């Protein structure tokens, strides 16, 4: 890879396959997003097949592929791994053992770190007891952008905040897929569904009006 | 009374039954040890016996005074340890604590912040084929001490 | 909290241990509750159908923030039926109609 002066770009390796990549690219291009510039660089050793090829052939101008192992240090210094914003992490959650994943999402992060002990990695756990190993790591600093995603005590916090009030599950979950607006004119139950489920969850410093004023005040009047 | 070897060699001592020295974590950290030696070890049933009387014999030669010993504490599976208990018995000064190495708490139990040395050994290398994930309990486990922060 | 996050790295567990005024302190969290708009001080909105004045008003009284409808399927339909199966709207605009047979999600006050 050769770095372009003035605009940042991602790392991301681990489980690469069709349907994953479809799904991540198809969620992260999306145009109710801001204005982006990021380029993303996979990172895999296996030689893609032609679905994949054509895949990053229709998205030409913003995704590149490299092949390699994440554990070679030739490697993390070919996809130029010093000046990258973040580095990602794909789990199969379909796997046969859970434990054989996690060891090997393990080693990947500690070589990652040991390469670079300063990037910002986001991953994901299959296990709840395995996410424990990752606080032992000496530069793994959560108080700062360092996030594991445990599958387990997600899936099941959802569940159960579902048995104090129903629905609450779906709610939540519609708040992370980020999907346009849709208009359907006949009436029935889906029209009002689908104008609900367009919506998204954002972050964003507030102005300097509202320093002085209560909690329950700034929630009215916005 | 017997205090050196049959040979003149090394200390002995009369054999010792195995609950004698085994430790739980609360009567360890009223123990005071300092300047002793922890050496952890991943074994467990059926898995290729290490020859621990090779490590302990040296430490405890001849030509060392009583006092200037070295305390030695094992932390590890006991299910492991009590297969070889018998070799380790005539030695003096030896103490076993049940635990993992991994668990943080246990490192803490003893002094480990006060040691001369600390020895992490394997079992099970030969009996994994995967290269990836061989030695990654040593490997992980040396990396949690270093992590660790003390007063 | 990293008071949690820090401890459970230790023991992997928890342990019991005594009551004190400033632990007591910690017992202050919004939760999460339901609503049935058949009784209580919000009947009267039931038939009136203005999504927004229930919710400053609700705010205002209670501290309550009340943010989706899971609304009865054929609430919809002039023909009556006997399903209960309800779906979620999810943060609906200000002028929004409501029905007697409604309920919303809340986040309850501590105590
Ligand atoms: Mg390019």
């Amino acid at each position: 890879y050769s770095a372009v002066s003035g605009r940042k770009h991602i790392v991301v390796c681990g489980h690469i396959t069709l349907e994953s990549v479809s799904n991540f690219l198809k969620d992260f291009l999306h145009k109710d997003r801001d204005d982006v510039n990021v380029e993303i660089v996979f990172l895999h050793n296996i030689s893609p097949n032609l679905e994949l090829e054509a895949l990053f052939k229709r998205h030409f101008t913003q995704v590149e592929f490299y092949q390699g192992s994440v554990l070679n240090p030739h490697d993390l210094a070919r996809v130029k791994i010093e000046s990258a914003d973040a580095c990602l992490i794909l789990a199969n959650k379909y796997c046969a053992d859970p434990d054989a994943e996690d060891a090997s999402n393990i080693m990947r992060v500690i070589s990652i770190k040991n390469y670079h002990p300063k990037i910002r990695i986001i991953t994901q756990m299959l296990q709840y007891h395995n996410k424990a190993h990752l606080l032992n790591i000496p530069s793994w600093n959560w108080k700062e952008g360092d996030d594991a995603i445990c599958l387990a005590e997600l899936k099941l916090g959802f569940i159960a905040q579902s048995c104090l009030a129903q629905g609450l599950s779906t709610m939540l979950a519609n708040l992370f897929s980020m999907r346009s607006f849709i208009k359907i004119e006949e009436d029935t139950w889906q029209k009002y569904y689908l104008e609900g489920v367009s919506n998204e969850m954002y972050t964003e410093y507030l102005s300097s009006a509202f320093v002085g004023l209560s909690f329950p005040t700034v929630c009215e009047l916005c | 009374v017997k205090k050196y070897d049959s040979t003149g060699m090394f200390h002995w001592c009369a054999p010792k039954e195995i609950e004698k020295v085994i430790l739980t974590r609360s009567e360890a950290a009223m123990t005071v040890l300092s300047g002793h030696v922890v050496v952890c070890i991943f074994g467990d049933v059926s898995s290729a016996l290490i020859g621990l009387r090779n490590l302990v014999m040296p430490l405890r030669a001849s030509n060392f005074h009583y006092h200037e010993l070295k305390h030695i504490v094992f932390v590890g599976s006991i299910e492991y340890l009590k297969r070889e208990w018998e070799t380790l018995h005539n030695f003096p000064k030896v103490s076993i604590l049940p635990g993992t190495p991994l668990s943080r708490a246990d490192l803490r139990a003893v002094n480990i912040n006060l040691c001369d040395m600390c020895v992490i050994l394997s079992a099970n290398q030969n009996n994994i084929d995967d290269t990836s994930l061989q030695d990654k309990e040593c490997i992980l486990a040396s990396l949690n001490i270093k992590s660790m922060q003390f007063d | 909290t990293p008071e949690l996050e820090a401890l459970i790295a230790e023991e992997n567990a928890l342990r019991g241990g005594y009551s004190t005024p400033q632990t007591l302190a910690n017992r202050d969290r919004c939760r999460v509750a339901q609503l049935a708009l058949l009784d209580g001080p919000f009947a009267d909105l039931g038939d009136g159908g203005c999504y927004g004045d229930l919710f400053c008003k609700a705010l205002k009284t209670y501290n309550m923030l009340c943010f989706g409808i899971y609304r009865l399927r054929d609430a919809h339909l002039s023909t009556p039926s006997q399903c209960t199966k309800r779906y979620v709207i999810t943060n609906p605009p200000y002028e929004f109609e409501l029905v007697p047979t409604d309920l919303i999600f809340c986040l309850m006050q501590f105590d």
